[PDB]
């Protein structure tokens, strides 16, 4: 029950504008995908709806976890949407018929910063690019224009889409949120605004975050709402996620019984606490994936030689130098995921570079990235970097990310292999596991941590990892003797049920 | 919301003959072969099932062979701000339209015979002006008149 | 100038066969079932008439509906200087290969369940890449493969 | 029937396929300043003087340097009139 789902309930079964105040992750894209396919299924006229992002590899996601429509539903980042809906059907109409239909977008050499030249260039040599500052949108200001002023713009954009999907507002231009109100004003198109409020945000530098923050506390024609996507899925595993150390002690439900824990004798051996529970219990399933985050990397690897032994080969991927906190972690992994793997696709690359939709122009940095696959590890590297982000744009995010990601390929490999396919029984340390999730999380006691009343949020962030089951048990007694204070502390007679 | 007006140019028995319209029309007469011929010319502009085999000799007037088959049927789509189907037809014709005109649209198909493989393909265009129109899109055995359009033949 | 083989990726009774071939290919074996339906393969790939149906819910394997059907044909195109058909590909093929890629062509058929107007939609692209395939152009009833290949189907 | 089908074949991926024929306005007289419009701001015009022509010259260009360009133009016309 609790916030998860009484927030699904009244969001699901809203009508009006909505707005989402969402946290850091942990599934936007489930929420987004649950509440268009809630619309599609309650709706049974012609309209259809408009999905928006940035990358299109959130647009993809979005579509597999769809599947497949025909009703002309729109789902791409906010530059398609702009290009095939409003700039490109109505251009010969809104500027008279000598404006020029087909043309290409291009925003790699063009730093023009007027509108009069802007439209100048759009007449005379047919080339769309963007302004010189980075907080500002020709695009956006044109299909703002052109809506104004063609009548069939108009019509058709309201005769079609019903709901329009907005995604990452803490990061968008204002000529954006321009078009966006005067699509909500005007022409009464309902709104789904999701996001975060402030938190550190990236991507598309040029962020306005006074924008989202516009309408969280001034704002009065929209529904608002906290974050509703969980941060545990299922129920019973939740509770750990109210238990923290203090305050939210307080807001935990009681339970007589909890059936996602299962507690185990702590004298045997884990290789076959695996087995007895895998086989004679028939608890855990060695096809789903199977991860004990644990620490301090010499036990760890202790653990490796010993499930070697054993016989299902756990693998281990450490903190890289490229796993810090960074704005431009996600391009530069793609990069090295396509230069040293072998077979990596030059469109899995594009997945990614800031506002995509990027046709004939790939092979530009194909070049520079192929004269990067030439091993020489001494000072190739440097150029070749400064190139491609003077290619890629989002300039002067280095110097110390430059070093993070030459330490990655120094002696040739970091850690020999990295994650090249889909492998099971995976293994990852406090240090990186935030952002992945497991679908079984079996932490093995968290060795030594209650009783010590510290390493208690780094077992709690390897509990938040858990989907259907995680397991812990009281591996000494005085561990199980701190865990009977500590559930006298939350005044709750049984948070954790053991066999 | 309203038909105006088919123009057949040519067909099975029709020279040129532009016949106003309207929604309800019943037709009636002595002749059932050119009654059956107009229904047929609907089914040829309007159903996918009947359009996908084209048309062979005997569809063109005195098996003439050598003149292009047009069959033109016109809209009023000026009753809007309170129509649902003016908003059926605008969300997929998108911008074959211009604002001058902004009510009238036209649907047209035209034909010319092969005389090679023996086979008169039918070329489907719209727009909103008599001359300049542009072809209908499609991806692969359907198009956009497909999505706008749902015809029930009933004959006992 | 010859065939190198075909991959049906989903059909009647194909999960996942690919198919060497050449010119003069003679196909035998005990159930009756996998042959027609090897054939009906090549005809709905190359055949104009039979394309045009389009595909029903049962030429999906297990009637299961959300798969993809994919039918891919690869040809040579190496045999240049000396033969005629050769020719008469590059001559409709036109700008949709790679001076790279001289040699070998794909072909290949796409089809995915509508699932509202219970209607599968049969796609044909062309390239002399296993990606980027573009669609095959075509004015109305008839694309450029109608053109080029002509399919004579003989049953007594 | 040369320049739209192979120009991205005969001057690499980067040169694009979309370009419009536009000679009211264009009075570049070079070679390499014409490629360069091609490419950045991929308009195809006409030269100054007027006993030129860009766009023949970027035909036999195209037409010299792609081999997919000569099969196309060789398997498909026979006679070529000239008026």
């Amino acid at each position: 029950m609790i916030e998860d789902e009484m927030s699904r309930e009244q969001i699901i079964k809203d009508g009006g504008n909505i707005l989402v105040t969402a946290g850091a992750g942990s599934g936007k894209t489930t929420i987004l995908v649950s509440k268009i396919e809630a619309d599609l299924k309650e709706n049974k006229t012609h309209y259809s709806i408009a999905a928006v992002t940035f990358t299109n590899k959130a647009a993809k996601e979005i579509e597999g976890r769809l599947g497949y429509s025909s009703r002309g539903n729109f789902i791409g980042t906010n530059d398609g949407f702009v290009e095939s809906e409003i700039i490109r059907p109505f251009i010969k109409d809104a500027f008279g018929n000598d404006y020029p239909d087909n043309f290409t977008a291009e925003y790699f050499d063009n730093q023009f910063a007027s509108y009069d030249k802007g439209l100048q260039v759009l007449k005379y040599q047919n080339i769309l690019g963007t302004y010189s500052n980075p907080k500002k949108n020709f695009k956006f200001q044109l299909a703002l224009d052109i809506l104004k002023k063609s009548l069939v713009a108009r019509q058709y954009i309201f005769s079609k889409y019903f709901k329009i999907f907005i995604d990452e507002y803490q990061d968008s231009d204002k000529d954006m949120h321009n078009l966006f109100m005067y699509l909500k004003d005007q022409l009464k198109i309902k709104l789904f605004i999701v996001g975060d409020p402030k938190q550190s945000i990236y991507i598309w530098r040029g962020a306005e975050p006074e924008n989202f923050n516009g309408l969280i506390e001034n704002s009065t024609d929209f529904n608002k709402y906290h974050l509703t996507s969980n941060f545990r899925c299922c129920q019973d595993i939740q509770n750990y996620s109210n238990l923290f150390n203090e305050e939210t002690r307080s807001l935990i439900k009681e339970k007589n019984e909890v059936q996602n824990v299962i507690s185990i004798a702590d004298d045997m051996p884990i290789s076959d606490i695996l087995l007895k529970l895998t086989e004679e219990k028939q608890v855990l399933n060695i096809e789903a994936e199977l991860v004990i985050l644990v620490r301090r990397r010499n036990q760890a690897i202790e653990i490796m030689k010993e499930l070697n032994e054993e016989g299902f080969n756990f693998i281990f991927i450490p903190q890289t130098p490229l796993d810090r906190a960074t704005p431009n972690a996600t391009l530069l992994k793609e990069v090295i995921k396509y230069v040293k793997n072998d077979r990596y696709s030059i469109y899995d690359l594009a997945a990614e570079i800031v506002g995509n939709l990027s046709s004939r122009e790939i092979k530009e940095i194909q070049k520079i990235i192929n004269e990067l696959l030439v091993p020489n590890i001494n000072q190739v590297l440097i150029n070749q970097v400064l190139i491609n982000l003077f290619a890629k744009l989002e300039i002067t995010l280095d110097t110390r990310e430059i070093t993070a990601f030459t330490e990655v390929m120094m002696t040739n490999e970091f850690d020999i292999a990295f994650d090249t396919n889909e492998y099971l029984h995976k293994i990852f340390t406090v240090h990186s596991a935030k952002g992945l999730e497991f679908n079984q999380v079996i932490i093995t006691a968290s060795d030594y941590n209650v009783h010590y009343n510290r390493d208690t949020n780094e077992h709690y962030v390897a509990t938040t990892r858990a989907k259907d089951k995680l397991i812990v048990i009281m591996d000494n007694k005085k561990y199980s003797d701190y865990i009977e204070t500590l559930m006298k502390e939350l005044k709750i007679k049984n948070i954790i049920k053991s066999i | 919301m309203k038909f105006s007006n088919i123009t057949i140019k040519n067909f099975r028995n029709f020279e040129k003959v532009n016949i106003n319209l309207d929604n309800k029309n019943v037709i009636f007469g002595m002749n059932d072969i050119g009654k059956t011929n107009f229904l047929y010319a609907l089914r040829f502009l309007l159903d996918k099932e009947i359009r996908k085999f084209g048309f062979n000799k005997s569809d063109y007037h005195k098996h003439d062979t050598s003149k292009k088959i047009e069959i033109i049927l016109t809209l009023d789509l000026s009753n809007y701000e309170k129509d649902e189907d003016t908003k059926k037809l605008i969300s997929v014709v998108k911008g074959a339209r211009t604002s001058a005109n902004a009510d009238v649209f036209y649907i047209a198909l035209e034909s010319k015979y092969d005389d090679k493989e023996l086979y008169g393909n039918i070329i489907l265009k719209w727009g909103s002006e008599l001359d300049n129109l542009i072809d209908i899109p499609g991806r692969g055995n359907i198009n956009a008149l497909d999505n706008v359009f749902k015809v029930i033949y009933i004959n006992p």
